[PDB]
Parts: structure tokens; C-alpha cells; sequence
RNA sequence: GCUUGAGUCUCGUAGAGGGGGGUAGAAUUCCAGGUGUAGCGGUGAAAUGCGUAGAGAUCUGGAGGAAUACCGGUGGCGAAGGCGGCCCCCUGGACGAAGACUGACGCUCAGGUGCGAAAGCGUGGGGAGCAAACAGGAUUAGAUACCCUGGUAGUCCACGCCGUAAACGAUGUCGACUUGGAGGUUGUGCCCUUGAGGCGUGGCUUCCGGAGCUAACGCGUUAAGUCGACCGCCUGGGGAGUACGGCCGCAAGGUUAAAACUCAAAUGAAUUGACGGGGGCCCGCACAAGCGGUGGAGCAUGUGGUUUAAUUCGAUGCAACGCG
């Protein structure tokens, strides 16, 4: 808004690991109001992640979120006839939610089977920098980096 | 070759443009680096960042001379007036003095008329 | 504008000075006013109508200093 | 006759006042070279244009024409137009102090005469920069415009012509009188210049306001206040500062200057709104940050159309169209 100043909700934590930082990617993650089918896929997708490779379920998510996080993006403005892209620094609580929004959604573009597999298969691309998450935060580091005189 | 060690950096700073140019003492030039040519074309090298990447340039390109003093002799008015010679120092070089050039007649020729 | 670096000094100092010593000559008010032709009548116009503002101005401080807003 | 108007003489002061002749520095452009490489220039974005025949940049040498940064100031001078580097020659006006002198010699002024920005004209020179016309590139529905790249007359000089400007404080010249304040600039008198001081007196000028005047806005000791002398001009809007005629001009054209016809208005200042691709402040799922949709498919329903014997009537920008 352009008056108020608004104070953030309470997000409870999941029930198997306790952490507010997965609370909020099952919240993303879901589609349609149904917390119950998508806490499904996202603990099935972190044991698939955690037994495949890696140690734990909890550091195995943080290690895929690191690798997206960006650190800088672009803000568009007008100024004349055409529109400029001045680059701007993103708030570390942005920073999170930016990586977790897009690993869903460059998990359900990917071709497998069912999304409790494409989403495991996400993470681990993450963790081991490649697949198409990580290459959006690259994208969006060129956007900022070819801008950089517009700072 | 020759192995130039004192140099002046001359920055021809302008509206729209900022060409470095690294001479030696008497004149000669050694070689240079525009900010247009950098990769900055449209409206993107009237910035003052641009002009810095051509202080970068034009600081290579005499590697062979091995300058170790540079003068910086301003010129123009432009973005690229103060990012260039600072970059001039970030490069390495010792900025013995600096001294601005800028041709202001004492009312002589008649200038352009008023854009509309 | 020459301004020479001395003995015993970091750059960010020099180059601070610079500016200042360009500030002080005017060195980029005169080459913007240079750029293109200002006629006579519009050079003369710009010089009494800045002048108005000045005079007035300083005499609007001056009616509301014996003043009392609330 | 007189000296309180007007003028003359003695001494100084300030000033882009005028005419002529020299000279200085900065900068633009061009010419001849050295170094040096692939870009330069321009724009909201581009392109035209210049450049590998080597531009742009940088240094050296030279030639040219025009204007005088800073000082510089609702500062100064001039009747108005106007006048800005520095020095010399010729020259006009103003002002102030103390005196001497002439003794109404004064004010205005139809015709008349002179001066009169810029553009323009003629003859002869000059030509850097800028730039009507012109050409190209863009913008655009079009763009014989604004924007960009070039560019001739002109802008400059000598001598003639033109004689008009929003030639404007839209306010004719001269004289007298009528509460104040803060400034600028330029002389002069008195005293503790004894110390960046204090008090008077003149000339010119910018601002704010009192009585008064004014339709109002506003003017307000430099009146648009209160009076006197002389001159110029006005008499509803359009046609029209036009036609014909006279004078002037090389021409462009200037000046003097109507009528038929036509309308019931045209106009000035102020007031309340509305509006603005004027300004400031503030708000709203207005945008920005996000989630899910419509526009595509099949069907339901409503409406325009066409059809029909009738396809009953109504609502039909937002604020009609799963509405009565
Ligand atoms: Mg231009
Ligand atoms: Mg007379
Ligand atoms: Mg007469
Ligand atoms: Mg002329
Ligand atoms: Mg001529
Ligand atoms: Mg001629
Ligand atoms: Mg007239
Ligand atoms: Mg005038
Ligand atoms: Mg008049
Ligand atoms: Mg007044
Ligand atoms: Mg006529
Ligand atoms: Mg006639
Ligand atoms: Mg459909
Ligand atoms: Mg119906």
C-alpha cells in the first residue's frame, strides 16, 4: 500500500522437522489450499534428495538454496521514450522467498513423472549447480551485471 | 617498447563520449581506449561506469611501455570526468599531477542556436 | 583548475580537491552556458527576472518573520 | 528698471556617449607534418555524415575572420535607436562647491529639417563561426516543421538607399505644490579620520507603501494626485491601415487615406467554477510485489444482427448485455 506499514504473519512450523524455512516452501509449493497432498511431496522429495546423496534432509534443502539465491536484480523504470532497468540489492527475507518460488517453479516444467520426483530431481541440481533454478538467478545476475551503469 | 616511464593521460570527456588517450610527456601518443568501443554503444556510454572500463582498457595496451607516472589532463564537461581518472589510480598508476584543460573562449565564435 | 599532489598524501585527498578547485572556477557552469546561442533579449529577460526573485524573496522572509503560525 | 526663470566664465568628478587608428590573449575552423590505433559524431532511439586512401585523440608550425570570458551589478552614459578588451588622436552632454557676469534672452510647436534596431537594396572588398533558401537522414497517417548531418544569401568593412518594430515605463514636452521607509550610484560641507566614524546637502536610479485618483488591476514627490501653457491623436466590430489618387523609393514597399456591404455587438479589469501534455500535498487492489482467471475449445445464458406469420415490450459507455 502507500499508507500503512504492514507486520509480517506467523507461519507455523512443519510437523517432521520443525523448521519455518520448509514451512513456507510447503506453503509456496502448494497449489489450491490443500496443505496435506503437497506436505506430501515435499517430505517424500527431501528423503528421495537425502538418500540419494548428500548428508541429512534439512542441510540438503539449505545447500539447493544457496546455489539460487540472487544477491542482486533488476527494478524497471521509465524515463523517456523507451524503459530503463535499474539495478537493485534484494532484502535477505526476499532472498529466501525469490529461491524458494523458483524451484517449484522450474520444477514443473521438468518431464518426470510425478512431482515428488521432479522436485527431488530440482534440488539435487541445485545442490550440484546445475538444471534450469539456477540458471534463472544467473540470468537475473546478467540483467543486473549488463545494467550496472544504470546503478 | 621504448620503455616510457612518465606519461599524461588525457580524458576528452564529453556529453556524449570519453576517449582516453595515454601520451608520453612530448605528445606522442601510445595508444587509447573509447568508451563507445567498449562495448557501451546507444546510451550506455554516456555513463559514467562506461568511461571507467575505457580508463581500464586504455591502462593496458601501453603495458609494454611500462608507465610509472601518469598526469591527468581533464577536458570537457560529461559523466566520464571523474570516474575515468580514478580508475587511472585503481589501475595502478601514480597520479603525479592534475590539471584541467577545457577550451572556454573569451566570447569568441558564435555558438549553435537553441534546441527546441 | 591545476591543482599539483604534494608530498606525503593518500589520492582521495587530491582528487577532492580537484573538484573544488573546479567548483570554485565555474569550469562546467561556463561550458553548459556556451553550448548554444542565448539572444540578447533573452539574456537580458533571464538576468532582471532572477534579479525579482531575489529582491522579493528576501523581502517575503522578512514579512513572515513577524509572524506567528500556530 | 530687477534677479527669484534662462544662459556665460573660473575649478574639479564620474561614465560600454560619438568618430578615426593601432594592439593583446583565450577559443572555433582550415593547411603542412610526428605518434597512434578502430572507431568518431549524433539522438528519446537511430540513421544520414567522417574513417583502414587511415578518421576521432594528442603535439609542433602557420594563415585567416569575428567577438571581447572574469570584472559585471533591477550598475553607468546617451534625445530615441543604442553603447562592454586595452592604448592614442579628434569630440558632445551632465553634475557639484564658492564666486563673478548678461538681465525675461523663456515654454511648446502645424508644415519643415535631422537622427532612427533588425531585416532588406546597390557598387567594391571579406568570409572563421553561425545560418533563411536548399539537399539528405529520422519522427509521422502525412511532416514540403520541430530533431540530426551538411549548407548559399546574410551576418563583417567603406560609401550610398530604405525609414519601419510589442521603436514599450503600451504613459508628449515644460513648470509649481502635496505624509513616509529601505537601497544603489556619483559630487560636496561640518566635527572626536582622533578607531572599519557621526551629522547635512545636491544629481540620477531600483523597490514598498500614505492621502488622493482609478471600472478594477493598479499609480503613488520620477503620480495614473492637485494645477497652468502648447502640441499629437480617438469617436462601435469587420471590410481596412485595404482600394483608387498624390508624394517618396532602385526595388521591397512607406506615408496620407476612403466607400458599398455587413453584425448587435466587439472590448477592458475583476469574480465563481471547470479544464491543463502547470506546480505542491494526500488517498483508493491505482500502480508496483504476488495468486488465480477472461481472450482460444465444448456447452449454459443474455444481447446485437439476419430470419420469420410473430420471433412481445423494456434496459443498451463506466452506471445495458446469468439485467425487469
Ligand atoms: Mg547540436
Ligand atoms: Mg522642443
Ligand atoms: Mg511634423
Ligand atoms: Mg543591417
Ligand atoms: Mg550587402
Ligand atoms: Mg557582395
Ligand atoms: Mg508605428
Ligand atoms: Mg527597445
Ligand atoms: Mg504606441
Ligand atoms: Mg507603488
Ligand atoms: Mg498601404
Ligand atoms: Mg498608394
Ligand atoms: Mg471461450
Ligand atoms: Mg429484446
Amino acid at each position: 500500500p502507500r499508507r500503512r506499514v504492514i507486520g509480517q504473519r506467523k507461519i507455523l512450523p512443519d510437523p517432521k522437522f520443525g523448521s519455518e524455512l520448509l514451512a513456507k516452501f510447503v506453503n509456496i509449493l502448494m497449489v489450491d489450499g490443500k496443505k496435506s497432498t503437497a506436505e506430501s511431496i515435499v517430505y517424500s522429495a527431501l528423503e528421495t534428495l537425502a538418500q540419494r546423496s548428500g548428508k541429512s534432509e534439512l542441510e540438503a534443502f539449505e545447500v539447493a538454496l544457496e546455489n539460487v539465491r540472487p544477491t542482486v536484480e533488476v527494478k524497471s523504470r521509465r524515463v523517456g521514450g523507451s524503459t530503463y532497468q535499474v539495478p537493485v540489492e534484494v532484502r535477505p527475507v526476499r532472498r529466501n522467498a525469490l529461491a524458494m518460488r523458483w524451484i517449484v517453479e522450474a520444477a514443473r516444467k521438468r518431464g518426470d513423472k510425478s512431482m515428488a520426483l521432479r522436485l527431488a530431481n530440482e534440488l539435487s541440481d541445485a545442490a550440484e549447480n546445475k538444471g534450469t533454478a539456477v540458471k534463472k538467478r544467473e540470468d537475473v545476475h546478467r540483467m543486473a551485471e549488463a545494467n550496472k551503469a544504470f546503478a | 617498447r621504448k620503455q616510457v616511464s612518465d606519461g599524461v593521460a588525457h580524458i576528452h570527456a564529453s556529453f556524449n563520449n570519453t576517449i582516453v588517450t595515454i601520451t608520453d610527456r612530448q605528445g606522442n601518443a601510445l595508444g587509447w581506449a573509447t568508451a563507445g568501443g567498449s562495448g557501451f554503444r546507444g546510451s550506455r556510454k554516456s555513463t559514467p561506469f562506461a568511461a571507467q572500463v575505457a580508463a581500464e582498457r586504455c591502462a593496458d595496451a601501453v603495458k609494454e611501455y611500462g608507465i610509472k607516472n601518469l598526469e591527468v589532463m581533464v577536458k570537457g564537461p560529461g559523466p566520464g570526468r571523474e570516474s575515468t581518472i580514478r580508475a587511472l589510480n585503481a589501475a595502478g598508476f601514480r597520479i603525479t599531477n592534475i590539471t584541467d584543460v577545457t577550451p572556454i573562449p573569451h566570447n569568441g565564435c558564435r555558438p549553435p542556436k537553441k534546441r527546441r | 583548475p591545476v591543482i599539483k599532489v604534494r608530498e606525503n598524501e593518500p589520492f582521495d585527498v587530491a582528487l577532492r580537491r580537484f573538484k573544488r578547485s573546479c567548483e570554485k572556477a565555474g569550469v562546467l557552469a561556463e561550458v553548459r552556458r556556451r553550448e548554444f546561442y542565448e539572444k540578447p533579449t533573452t539574456e537580458r529577460k533571464r538576468a532582471k527576472a532572477s534579479a525579482v526573485k531575489r529582491h522579493a524573496k528576501k523581502l517575503a522572509r522578512e514579512n513572515a518573520r513577524r509572524t506567528r503560525l500556530y
